[PDB]
């Protein structure tokens, strides 16, 4: 599924670094590659 | 004069809106380790404000 981000629709961001993972209520999304929620 | 006056600021609820967005221009917060932190973190959608 290729996507865009406009900002009430999707909102992309980077993920903690403390964490190291995506937050909850989020799905991975890769770039074309860092992780992002 | 004695009629007018109504500034209409009054957070209505939990669910109002500003509350779910998290806008700098008002703090919310609590008391830590209390009931409530325990209510909000159990929650599955609320870990967004």
């Amino acid at each position: 599924v290729a996507t865009l981000e406009e900002r009430p629709f999707v909102i992309v961001e980077p993920a903690d670094p403390i964490s190291g993972t995506c937050i909850r209520d989020s799905v991975p999304c890769r770039s074309q590659p860092e992780k992002r929620c | 004069f004695l009629v007018l006056d109504r500034p209409e600021e009054r957070i209505t609820g939990i669910n109002d809106p500003r509350l779910r967005n998290p806008s700098d221009k008002f703090i919310y917060a609590t008391v830590k380790q209390s009931s409530v932190d325990i209510y909000f973190r159990r929650q599955v959608e609320l870990s967004t404000m």
